[PDB]
């Protein structure tokens, strides 16, 4: 008798057993070594579905571009990145004949928006290539030492409030002759010391850091078993980058084939409803086929010459002010520059040495002492390597710049419906890289035609599908943003539920994050009462252990527990007892909506309640944990 | 750091990770307490805190329910709220626009008040239905 | 108004950024404006060549073949056995207690003063040496950590701290050199990539699937309380969680998991509270029987080495000695890793048995340590799925199902699905060995998580997908088979739950395919 | 050699190394062995005569 | 004397072997010409290192 865990799919849906498919107990694949290599292998990638484009040297940084759009029609499956303007200009204008007024809408509703908006708003976001140092700081600390460095090249603007200025004042920082800013200076004093000094820079030395991505291995990303690169811009860009995916998300929001700014669980309500209305709609005695999508370097065939024409018609009718101002983040991506990850490592064994090869001396070594892989890589690499380490990545796009941006053009293929008047009709959804796709036809045949002119459609917009990760079958089960359908039933297994412990800020704070998080996956993700109860059980047990707040009935030992034990015995009310005070739990289903100092008010003694909640105790980001979520707390003792 | 419950679990073990106010009520805490170093002459530890609440003054608190009137609002509705039967069969939940507490899209069957929506997480279900009533 | 000027470089680098066909930015802008298409798209399509093309083919059960056959080639060696402790054959020394919490350090030198046979044997048979495994290193190390758990100190810092260095292998560790003399230096050249050998097939993970799955007298699982339950909907999740825990209490996976998230967690205390020191931690679980006595369980002494580096991935020398029962020569091809010494002998239950001492070097970083804190939402993926089940059932009949699903009612015989074979016959089974068979697979997941298998996980889903629709006879169309065979394929390199679990899907599809054809 | 012959040529009276690294492997002081104790020789089956 | 000098070179790595520990190891590590030395010395080496 030999156990075969697939047999369980016997009698039972895979969909339904999808979760145990998953394996998000694990360690999520983190990355060892050099994210140098992976960042080559985009660039080679990139350059390698546009090589057949026009390859120009760039007359402002002086590097190698290629630009691939309309460029000759790919003649082979292999991913091309040729998309044809005049292809995309015509979906886009079949997208705007569907929806009328709505490119106008959005357009006056983003700049509304950015009127308004305040130089405080790029402080939100996440880690930003720092031109100052060459490195990756806060967004806050990016833009307070980008707004210094321009006080001392006389740019104001940042001050004037409005980000208009202060983006008026970047492009200017681009033709001052040279730059002046904060370096942090490492001297030795033995110590090593961080100081200030006033570094100059010249004029295309700061163009070339204003283009610059900084390039790291995207850790901690599951499925898939080799890494990748995630790259991450300067300040230069970020503002002008909100402005156009704010455009973006305008027109996404009012699509009924995106999903990519819907989020929460409405996601199952978006693939009910396609369904239905493709279903409806099938012809009589007609075949209703669903082809389970996925796209495949995705990003490295998306051009953002291509984004600067969806721009310029997304805003055609518009102030030339504000259509220049949203067409210049796809021209600072045109013309973006990739650093390169940190070197390799070179080694002898015979003498047990090792060393680092720094990218900007990639080439300062033959080729001959490389591995196999490498050589290839950096033969490739050399025409567009620059003296500084960094490689021109002209064509192509980076995961995660242009999201809106990228599902706008992908809602713009499904909008075609038809090729050549043929006899089938399709639909889909669409959210960044993920798509499905529906085709009503008379047979299966002409079904497959429409598949396989939605294939070729999709290549004359930049958009490659993976013939190997997508299939197809009859409509009523398919998937989409990682999630599965079948019969009407809708079974999204694939999120992982957050680590159900403490938030780390504080005791009572902790125990309100930690309870909303359990209230939200039961309304949202569907989880189940039982499995909701033990998600307490497992949480209380975490905050137990981190915070050395045990029953007071247990034998545990610890500084803090002979308090607790002390204040078990003395108190006469147990159950009034906070948890953080080695008091009982009492949260459960009905009531994990309710801070637990007004759950056990009531309960509490009078002298615990004071000395608690005592209005001037010694030990006293209170809405918002650091995303920001909402948690309900009640000032005291234990919010140190 | 990255994680912030890794950071807290490390600073937790720390001797004082707490941060300590300068004042007449700060000074009221005994430097040690059979041994255990509260505070250190300012720093803090979690003791420290376990003695507040277990030995010190009992201050008052007569406004604290006017200053949380809604978390206690929230509690009586909770308490004083009957619970029915449970229904097993499946759930038809229509998707609206609901207020969370006294705004989401949310799929509910039944009552939209603010007042079951608080709750809806202990009443609606896949495959099954209970009936609330608040109080 | 608003005047946004646009400088000289910002102009420059927007007209060179056009698409092919246009000399500057305004000839584009005014491309768009004016110019529009009515069927560019038709043109480029009859234009394009027709090779290009989805070439979508019928999937049919013929189609489909056995993933990975290079499984069953006998000239490849069995996969070995790599994870970080012993799991079916791990031996514990169980020390009754009243059930007070001691620290760790107590907690080894009770149970090894009550095993004084073990603890004092200074004498080491070696049964076998991995290929490098120095035994003098080993056998000193492990010394080290018994003298050192057995000290009058409460300490539990080794005390050699030089020998270690050479015995843990840290100080063979290659010198950094500045650039410029690498750059001279001819001699120094980038190493070839470590590519992971190609195995077959090994009996020692259906063994292990099969012993880990079953139930045990020992229960290893305790859960927090929770609050009163004063609604039906509390009183029918209790009903499920009891009948959930009383049936995963008891398996031998549960106490598995147990001691992987307890080591892994003190392992994470030690390498912030030690970073340039050598630490004895042992590899210690609490476990209750039916009868409720409380035991402590020593598994083994790790020694977990210096460290020296701050950040997620970095690796900190663990060398593991774990007692064990097994002779190593029983299955020569499952622990090529381990130096593994013969150190005594114990009775059970009034039956002389052997005790073994499985050794060996490992490493391991910051966020492993981490992730297995995280080991116990094993429990949580394990569960989501009976509820699914169980509510599943309750939608056909009103009246709760979880008493007729796990045991049968008046209306119902009890639930039972197919879990193995045996001389190719199918076997069914309870619920509760299916919800034991779900928790040791997503343990394993846990244990022999790694890129290879995420990938095969994440690629495999589409061949599941795929039988899911032919099953339903949905006439599910595939645009290239072999490719998707293909990135299945190249994730079955090494480890042991991948190779395992394509065989075990070989044997299933061909079970289906059988069922199909009647 | 060249750094001999800058530091020979140089203004200034001293006679030393200005590199005092590169030379360090040039003249292969580097590439020396690391003395242990004897107990992990005694140990070890690799450290022959 | 001080005693003879092991040392391996796949691992750098090299120690002087005290006297009263000749015999500690197997003499198959010394060299040929010494290994026939301290078979021949055996007879009459004392346990403290002295001949």
């Amino acid at each position: 008798m030999n156990i075969n865990p697939y047999f369980l799919f016997i009698d039972v849906p895979i969909q339904a057993a999808i979760s145990t498919t998953f394996p998000y107990t694990g360690v999520p694949p983190y990355s060892h070594g050099t994210g140098t290599g992976y960042t080559i292998d985009t660039v080679i990638r990139t350059h390698e579905y546009s090589n057949k484009g026009k390859q120009y040297i760039s007359d402002v940084t002086g590097c190698t571009m290629v630009d691939p759009t309309n460029g000759p029609l790919p003649e082979d499956n292999e991913p091309s990145a040729y998309a044809q303007l005049d292809c995309v200009l015509e979906a886009l204008d079949r997208m705007d004949e569907e929806h009328p007024g709505l490119f106008q809408a959005a357009s006056q509703n983003a700049m509304e928006t950015l009127m308004v908006t305040t130089v405080d708003k790029l402080t939100q976001g996440r880690q930003t290539f720092d031109w100052t140092v060459c490195r990756n700081q806060p967004a806050a600390t990016a833009l307070n030492t980008t707004i210094t460095s321009f006080r001392l090249n006389d740019l104001n603007g940042a001050d004037k409030g409005g980000l208009i200025p202060f983006c008026q004042d970047i492009i200017d920082s681009l033709d001052r002759p040279e730059m002046t800013f904060f370096s942090v200076k490492n001297i030795k004093k033995i110590k090593r010391i961080p100081m200030k000094v006033k570094d100059k820079i010249t004029k295309v030395e700061y163009i070339k850091r204003a283009l610059s991505l900084n390039t790291m291995t995207k850790d901690a990303e599951r499925g898939k078993l080799k890494r990748r690169a995630i790259a991450t811009a300067g300040i230069q860009i970020r503002g002008f980058v909100l402005v156009v995916e704010n455009l973006a998300k305008n027109i996404c929001e009012n699509l009924e084939q995106s999903g990519l700014p819907v989020g929460g669980n409405e996601k199952k309500a978006k693939l009910s409803n396609a369904v239905a209305k493709m279903l409806s709609n099938c012809p009589p005695g007609g075949i209703s086929m669903t082809v389970t999508g996925d796209n495949t370097k995705w990003n490295e065939c998306l051009n953002p010459r291509i984004f600067l024409a969806m721009t310029e018609r997304i805003t055609r009718d518009s102030p030339i002010w504000f259509r220049d101002f949203c067409s210049i983040a796809p021209v600072l991506f045109s013309n973006k520059i990739a650093r390169l990850g940190k070197g390799f490592m070179i080694t002898s064994k015979t003498k047990r040495l090792k060393a680092q090869i720094p990218c900007p001396d990639l080439f300062s070594i033959p080729l001959e002492r490389y591995n196999e892989e490498t050589r290839a890589k950096l033969k490739k690499l050399k025409p567009f390597f620059n003296e500084e380490g960094t490689a021109s990545l002209s064509p192509g796009m980076m995961m995660g710049m242009f999201n809106m941006l990228s599902t706008v053009l992908g809602v713009a293929a499904l909008g075609i419906k038809n090729i050549g008047n043929k006899e089938y009709l399709w639909d889909g959804l669409q959210s960044s890289d993920d798509f499905a796709l529906f085709v009503n036809a008379k047979d299966e045949e002409t079904c497959m035609e429409g598949i396989n002119d939605f294939y070729r459609t999709c290549k004359l917009l930049g958009i490659n599908m993976s013939k190997k990760k997508s299939y197809c079958n009859e409509t009523g089960m398919f998937e989409f943003t990682s999630m599965f359908y079948r019969d009407g039933f809708v079974s999204n297994f694939a999120m992982e539920l957050p680590s159900f412990g403490v938030a780390g800020v504080n005791e009572s704070a902790d125990m309100a994050i930690g309870m909303t998080i359990i209230k939200n996956n039961m309304i949202n993700n569907g989880m189940g009462p039982a499995t909701a109860q033990t998600a307490i059980q497992l949480f209380i047990a975490d905050y137990r252990y981190t915070y050395k707040c045990h029953r007071g009935d247990s034998k545990v030992e610890g500084k803090r527990m002979k308090i607790i034990k002390e204040l078990w015995e003395n108190t006469k009310g147990r159950d009034g007892l906070l948890v953080a005070d080695g008091g009982p739990n009492i949260y459960n289903l009905r009531n994990l909506h309710i801070p637990e100092i007004v759950l056990k008010y009531n309960l509490m003694d009078p002298e615990y309640k004071g000395r608690l909640l005592h209005p001037q105790n010694p030990f006293v980001g209170i809405k918002e944990a650091d995303k920001k979520m909402d948690y309900d707390a009640v000032s005291g003792t234990h919010s140190w | 750091e990255k994680n912030p419950s890794l950071r807290m679990k490390w600073a937790m073990c720390s001797n004082f990770p707490l941060a300590l106010t300068k004042g007449d009520m700060a000074n009221r805490i005994p430097l040690e307490y059979k041994g255990i170093q509260l505070k250190t002459n300012q720093m803090c530890s979690i003791a420290a805190v376990t003695w507040w609440n277990t030995y010190g003054p009992i201050g008052d608190t007569e406004g604290f329910e006017r200053v949380y009137e809604s978390f206690f609002l929230r509690k009586m509705r909770l308490d004083n709220a009957t619970w029915g039967r449970i229904t097993f069969g499946p759930v038809e939940r229509v998707r609206k626009r609901v207020l969370l507490n006294p705004r989401r899209f949310l799929p509910v069957a039944g009552a939209t008040s603010a007042e079951f929506i608080e709750m809806l997480h202990c009443l609606q279900g896949e495959n099954w239905r209970q009936i609330y009533h608040p109080g | 108004g608003i005047d946004f000027k646009l400088g000289q470089t910002i102009s420059r680098l927007r007209d060179i950024s056009v698409p092919a066909g246009f000399s500057n930015f305004e000839g584009m802008r005014s491309y768009i404006d004016n110019i529009d298409p009515k069927g560019a798209i038709e043109r480029n399509l009859a234009r394009m060549s027709p090779l290009v093309s989805v070439t979508p083919k019928k999937l049919t059960w013929e189609d489909l073949r056995p993933i990975g056959p290079h499984i069953y080639n006998h000239e490849l060696p069995e996969v070995p056995y790599n994870a970080f402790l012993l799991m079916s054959d791990e031996l514990g020394l169980a020390n009754m207690t009243e059930g007070k919490s001691k620290k760790p350090k107590t907690l080894a030198k009770e149970c090894l003063e009550k095993y004084s046979t073990l603890r004092d044997q200074t004498d080491p048979i070696l049964i076998m040496k991995s290929e490098k495994a120095n035994e003098n290193f080993l056998w000193k190390l492990w010394r080290d950590c018994v003298n050192t758990i057995s000290n009058e100190e409460m300490s539990n810092e080794l005390q050699k701290t030089n020998y270690a260095k050479w015995a843990t292998g840290d100080g063979l560790t290659y010198q950094k050199i500045m650039k410029e003399v690498a750059i001279d230096d001819e001699t120094m050249c980038q190493e070839e990539p470590k590519i992971p050998n190609k195995c077959r097939v090994a009996a020692w993970v259906q063994t292990e699937m099969n012993l880990l799955s079953t139930l045990t007298s020992k229960r290893a699982l305790d859960l927090p309380e929770i609050g009163p339950d004063v609604a039906p909907v509390e009183h029918v999740g209790s009903e499920r969680r009891k009948y959930f825990v009383n049936e995963i209490n008891y398996c031998k996976a549960s106490t598995v998991m147990m001691k992987y998230v307890l080591f892994h967690t003190s392992l994470l205390n030690e390498s912030n509270a030690s970073m340039g020191k050598y630490k004895v931690i042992p590899i210690t679980n609490r476990v209750v029987n039916e009868k409720g006595e409380s035991f402590d369980m020593l598994y083994g002494l790790a020694v977990k080495g210096q460290s020296h580096l701050r950040g997620d991935t970095d690796v900190v020398t663990v060398v593991t000695f774990e007692f064990s029962s097994t002779d190593p020569r029983v299955d020569s091809g499952k622990w090529p890793k381990y130096t593994v010494f013969r150190i005594g002998s114990l009775f059970v239950s009034g039956r002389e048995k052997s005790v073994y001492l499985y050794c060996r070097v490992n490493g391991t970083n910051k966020i492993q340590m981490k992730w297995g804190m995280e080991a116990r939402r094993c429990l949580l993926q394990s569960m989501q799925q009976m509820e699914a089940i169980v509510e599943q059932e309750s939608s056909i009949q009103g009246y709760d199902m979880t008493k007729a699903c796990f045991k049968g009612d008046r209306v119902n015989s009890p639930k039972t699905f197919s879990i193995g074979t045996q001389e190719g016959k199918l076997v069914k089974g309870s619920f509760g060995k299916a919800l034991r068979v779900i928790f040791t697979k997503c343990l394993m997941h846990y244990v022999f998580g790694n890129a290879q298998l995420e990938g095969f996980s994440a690629e495999s889903r589409r061949l599941l997908l795929l039988i899911q629709a032919l099953k339903d006879r949905k006439g599910p169309w595939v645009f290239d088979l072999e490719g998707m065979y293909s990135g299945i394929e190249e994730c079955i390199s090494n480890n042991p739950w991948v190779i395992q679990s394509a065989y075990w899907f070989n044997e299933w599809l061909g079970f289906e395919k059988e069922g199909s054809k009647v």
